[PDB]
């Protein structure tokens, strides 16, 4: 046999892809077969020898409503201490929804935040992402959305690697504003096992499909960090001895993220509602991991290095953010100031890159270059406590326009 | 006997005997699987289904078939995975919202009475492709046409209500039903490629008139996430001249599949008055969905599309998207442990991508009528970036490059087409027929792009003031209005999602009539002529019913009194 | 044996390097040989075992000039329907011309293209390319060529995987300009095997050998394009099992381009006049192929995506084209008219750079840009149809330049 952890091989009579292995000490899924040889994945630190008892089934956890209240690693195991009743037992990788089945998202989740809520607002079952330039408030702009889209809604955090400042943030708010026993918790530290890491997503998202369209509910799903996520994934892809492809990433990242964010939606019964959270590298949207990720969100909110260094929070891109569902959720009204707000500060910004030229040109593109000033200044800007109702952010808008000068 | 020895991913190794691209059942729940590969006792087989929990003790069993589609009454309408297996009986039988592993059931409705109308006589000599009779499939006109493959003498044919398993006919001893089975990978016959004859005209101005295909024509549109592929490939689907349309989603989203079983069977025909779902197939393998099955719904949308176009039809087909079929081009190869090519596709690329396009075209049937196949195939580059191997393969197989621009994207100009990138190899076949139809179409169209060209050239200058000459600023006056009144299409707005000729050309006319008044008043300033503000209504234009854009029309063309 | 078309693995006692092999429905090409083991490429679609029957020798066709009127396949077979009289066989790959055997180009053909005539013109054995960026009138531009150069030769066509509308563009054209029964067509289609492909220009270029230094003809080869031939180079070059080069091409590729190109030139029986076309791939001429190309064939005719977007045809970069033997022919006039047209050309466009800026500078550098704006309008512009000859672009020339300003 071999072991060099998280890596075991092994000799089994005909091996089962995707089986759980139990060792003395810990457990193993088989990750690769050819006729009798395995490769396998530790879950955990293991130093023992390699006697094996197998389960004859791929990984499977329980589901119920005794998630809710706790705190769990990447294979749904307690860490606060009481185990979840055994057993319905389930695949955690799931199934693909039929899209005869669905339904598409037309009610907007109010998030109270100005900068969303009026030109890229989230709807109920969307998939949207969040794509953060590393150092900038990526969790203060979940949490201050987690706080007011999800008042009346089971909250799954899935935490993919991330160190414990992070996923304290998270548990902390959590408590401080009483959204901790309507929530389950999934981590997986940040040293873990590349098998852990991948489980997350996969554990939290068994139990937000059980909630939502076995129990009938409306779930948020939080998941963070996805670019820890697809360092795992190239993890375990490397020690199989797969033909890597850009960047050391395997050929079928796509398909294994899509494989986690389309586990989301909306149906007759019940809706998730999902926000993966990802850091773009080198402030590069280019990046595999974003773009791949923009391809298959319904959406992205992305964050700007330049208004975070204007003390702008929170620091949203107007222009580079996207809502694709949006315009199924939005009034004529609405539809109506979000074009005006889109349009104008495109213009605005136009004018202020050739400021940076003839310095201060046209009346009209005056009014632009201010109404961008503004917007920044009075609109996007928010404190993380603040909540703005729509027809505030309308006023604002309002406002905006008759200062600059602008109908 | 045969048993699996190796699974890797959606590849399964086996021992035994096979024949290459034989369908095979793999493991007890006999998962659909193909033939891709043969070395000595061993096979390589792609599976069409998830290949975790898969053993290496299971058998894995032949079928002595091929991979094949049913044609026949009971695929308009209608939605399907990229087997060809429909998800609404998919959905009563599990009654539940999950695609279950391994359910196998027929493609064509088995319960469904049909009225056959015969339109041969018993006698009557009969050949390959010939049409034997109709059925009405909810308006439309279903041709049934005999299997390339049969011929002889009519010895018995039937008339009236028939299920798709019914005898309707028996010619030489052999019983013809309403449905055949084909091969998907093999391109259906035809007696002879017909030269490009008349547009294709789909409803987007800018695809209309700038850079239009013609029937039987194909094209690219890549473009970033979020820069419009989708939404034109819709609007195309939604609105095109044709009778026949076929969506196929490959490895995009479920969501937006639904999208169009919640909304075509809502909107209307502008040449019918029939609801556009009548007209319409839906291929729908996800994102999420078997990753070979990508492969599976390209052959199979291209196969019901040259069944259609067999008997006489105008058929289009979207494919969104084909770098998704890429990525499992990739996948199969990587597990083949096959020595990847330029960013890491197999070198057959290029070839696999013609095996798609090539069955594009007019052509005349076995049957002698005119038929003609159109396809659009959707692109996605990693990071936007157009020099990647599937755009720059498609370039050198399709006949126009409708390129999406992330620049016009970030501002919301939608379409957001790059009107200087973009281009047709088709507008010398098509300029006959805009021509005959609309004399000064082609000279305006001219003037349009010598106009965006012009506007292009001074932006880089005017990064040094906004200074220049009101010869120069007139073509910032003219291209604005050409930007925002004509090639902005709002897809969305009742009456700008549709674009008929009649308003397209009108557009033209009355932006052309504006363009030679500005002119000839050049020698008054630019800043009195803006003030009447004439172009703002011309803008606003495209948002109007039609009765109210003819109106507004005759008052522009007033308005323009420059006595 | 092993059978993933297009490729068949093979047991054969003491295996030919390039072997034909008879199957039951097709043939094959040995690409490999290691003691008793080959490797075969399959000529087409094949599905049945793999009884075999060797016939000794590589690939050969017959040569005659039977092949003048018809259409065939890449392997030389007729499409249309008569074959050939066999034989008088000929290795289709051929030899090396000796130097010593050869004669410089030193006759101008004139295409009547103003654009192509007086700075870069074809002489008669030359070999020259044309680069086009994807989507650019280079089949019009070929045609052209060929109706005026080759009303006395016989003109070769090989089409390399391109799609039927071009092939067939050709094929019409050939037949409305009654130049179809002076030409033989090879065609191999894009979906087709990579052996087909590359075996096209080769059994082209057989026949052109033969055509003009056997039976002392003028040849025009046209092929078209070198960017799918090179596509199948590489696939060949993977199914083997090949060290791959720069983006998957062979290290070899620009032997074995020249191995095409440079069968062609000027003897003092006969000639072959080349045409290579290729598309650069993200119009980018620095790619492998062009830049390949472009170090093997003597010069190219660029074409110019902005020059294209101001509706100009044919669309000719008159400073990135080039033909290097074009001295060779010129008069002391012609040499005059041309150095006038390109340095007066190139000091209008620097010109035109700066006046981005100083908008409109120096009397004697307002006169050169007015030239190149005259130049692009009524020198280079020409319709598909028009016939210039070379006093007629000497006279347009001579009109440019006193409506200019400049002697
Ligand atoms: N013609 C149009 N009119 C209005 N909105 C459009 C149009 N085309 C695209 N959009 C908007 O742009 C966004 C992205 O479009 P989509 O087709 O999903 O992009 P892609 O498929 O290229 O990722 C969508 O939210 C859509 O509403
Ligand atoms: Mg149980
Ligand atoms: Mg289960
Ligand atoms: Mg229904
Ligand atoms: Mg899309
Ligand atoms: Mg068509
Ligand atoms: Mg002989
Ligand atoms: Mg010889």
């Amino acid at each position: 046999p071999s072991i060099k952890p998280p890596l075991i091989a092994v000799e089994l009579e005909n091996p089962m892809l995707g089986e759980v292995i139990d060792l003395e000490e810990t457990k193993a899924i088989v990750i690769a077969a050819y006729e009798n040889k395995a490769l396998a994945l530790l879950f955990d630190y293991y130093t023992g020898e390699i006697q094996i008892n197998r389960q004859g089934n791929t990984y499977k956890i329980a589901v119920s409503e005794d998630y809710i209240g706790g705190i769990f690693n990447g294979f749904g195991e307690p860490i606060k201490g009481p185990k979840p009743y055994p057993e319905d037992y389930r695949d955690i990788n799931g199934l693909a929804i039929n899209p005869y089945a669905r339904k598409v998202p037309n009610e907007i989740l109010y998030t109270g935040i100005s900068s969303i809520d009026v030109a890229h607002p989230l709807l109920k079952g969307q998939k949207i992402a969040i794509f953060s330039p590393p150092g900038l408030p990526m969790e203060r702009l979940a949490l201050q959305i987690a706080r007011n889209v999800a008042k009346d809604k089971t909250i799954i955090f899935a935490a993919i690697g991330v160190p414990s400042d992070i996923y304290k943030m998270f548990i902390d708010e959590f408590i401080n504003t009483k959204a901790i026993m309507n929530s389950a918790i999934f981590i997986s530290k940040a040293d873990s096992s590349p098998i852990e890491k991948i489980y997350t997503p996969r554990v939290a998202l068994t139990l937000a499909e059980y909630l939502a369209f076995e129990k009938n509910r409306d779930v948020l799903v939080l998941m963070l960090d996805m670019t820890n996520y697809a360092d795992a994934l190239r993890e375990i892809s490397t020690l199989r001895k797969e033909i890597p492809s850009r960047r050391g990433y395997p050929a079928y990242l796509y398909t294994d993220l899509a494989s986690i964010y389309e586990r989301s939606g909306l149906t007759s019964k019940g809706s998730i509602t999902l926000i993966p959270m990802l850091t773009m590298p080198g402030n590069d949207i280019t990046h595999v991991v974003p773009d791949l990720t923009g391809y298959i969100t319904e959406g992205q909110y992305v964050l700007s290095q330049d208004l975070h260094s204007k003390n702008i929070y929170p620091p949203i891109d107007l222009l580079k953010s996207l809502s694709r569902l949006a315009k199924n959720g939005m009034s004529k009204k609405h539809k109506k100031y979000a074009d005006i707000l889109i349009k104008s500060y495109a213009k605005g910004l136009e004018a202020r890159d050739i400021a940076t030229i003839v310095g201060e040109l046209s009346k009209e593109d005056k009014a632009y270059l201010k109404f961008a000033e503004l917007v920044e200044k009075e609109f996007i800007k928010q404190d993380y406590y603040e909540y703005r109702s729509i027809e505030k952010s309308f006023e604002i808008i309002d406002s905006i326009l008759s200062q600059s000068g602008l109908p | 006997m045969n048993r699996i020895i190796s699974i890797n991913g959606p590849l399964v190794i086996a021992k035994g005997k096979f024949s290459i691209f034989e369908v095979v059942r793999v493991g007890e729940e006999k998962l659909i699987g193909e033939v891709i590969g043969i070395e000595n006792d061993k096979a390589y087989i792609q599976v069409y289904e998830d290949t975790n929990g898969l053993k290496v003790g299971e058998p894995v069993f032949n079928t002595g078939k091929p991979l094949t589609i049913e044609l026949g009454p009971g695929l308009l309408a209608n939605i399907f995975d990229g087997l060809g297996r429909p998800l609404k009986d998919i959905y009563e039988k599990t009654q539940s919202i999950y695609i279950p592993k391994g359910i196998d059931l027929p493609t064509l409705d088995r319960k469904k009475v049909w009225e056959f109308i015969p339109k041969k006589k018993k006698g009557d000599t009969i050949k390959g492709g010939d049409i034997i009779g109709t059925v009405n499939e909810n308006g439309f006109e279903h041709r049934i046409i005999v299997p390339p493959n049969v011929e002889g003498k009519i010895e018995e044919i039937y008339e009236g209500n028939f299920t798709i398993e019914e005898t309707i006919a028996i010619v030489n001893g052999k019983p013809i039903k309403l449905y055949h089975e084909w091969p998907i990978r093999k391109p259906r016959p035809y007696k002879e490629k017909l030269d490009y004859n008349y547009p294709f005209i789909t409803g987007t101005r800018v695809l209309d008139i700038m850079f239009p295909i013609a029937k039987g024509g194909s094209a690219a549109v890549p473009g970033p996430f979020g820069s419009g592929k989708t939404v034109l490939n819709q609007q195309i689907a939604k609105w095109a001249d044709s009778d026949i349309v076929i969506y196929i989603g490959c490895g995009e989203r479920g969501n937006e599949m639904t999208e169009v079983l919640e909304e075509f069977p809502k909107l209307k025909d502008p040449k019918t008055g029939k609801p556009l779902m009548y007209r319409t197939i839906l291929i729908a393998n996800t994102s999420n969905m078997p990753i070979a099955a990508r492969e599976a719904s390209i052959y199979l949308g291209a196969t019901i599309g040259e069944y259609f176009r067999d008997q006489g039809y105008s058929v289009v087909v979207n494919a969104d998207s084909t770098s998704r079929w890429a990525e499992a081009l990739r996948e199969i190869s990587s597990r083949l442990g096959e020595i990847p090519s330029e960013e890491g596709y197999p070198a057959y690329l290029l070839r696999k991508l013609a095996e798609f396009y090539e069955r594009s075209g007019r052509v005349r049937t076995l049957n002698d009528l005119e038929g003609s196949l159109t396809i659009i195939g959707a692109v996605s580059p990693p990071g936007g970036d157009f020099s990647e191997p599937v755009t720059q393969n498609t370039l050198r197989l399709v006949g126009a490059l409708w390129a999406l621009d992330s620049k016009l994207a970030y501002k919301r100009h939608y379409p957001a087409i790059n009107y200087l990138i973009s281009y047709t190899k088709q507008w010398e076949f098509v300029k006959k027929y805009f021509e005959e139809l609309y004399e000064d179409v082609i000279e305006i169209r001219e003037e349009f792009f010598a106009i965006l060209k012009r506007e292009s050239e001074l932006m880089d200058i005017v990064s040094i003031v906004g200074a220049l000459s009101d010869n120069e600023k007139i073509y910032l006056h003219m291209g604005r209005i050409i930007r925002e009144g004509f090639l902005q299409q709002d897809a969305f707005d009742e009456n700008d999602s549709y674009s008929p000729l009649e308003k397209t050309i009108e557009l033209m006319r009355i932006i052309h009539k504006y363009y030679v008044t500005v002119k000839q008043l050049l020698g008054i300033p630019l800043e009195e002529i803006e003030q009447k503000g004439i172009h703002e209504k011309i803008i606003k234009l495209r948002y109007k019913s039609l009765k109210e854009f003819r109106e507004e029309i005759k008052a522009i063309e007033q308005e323009i009194l420059s006595l």
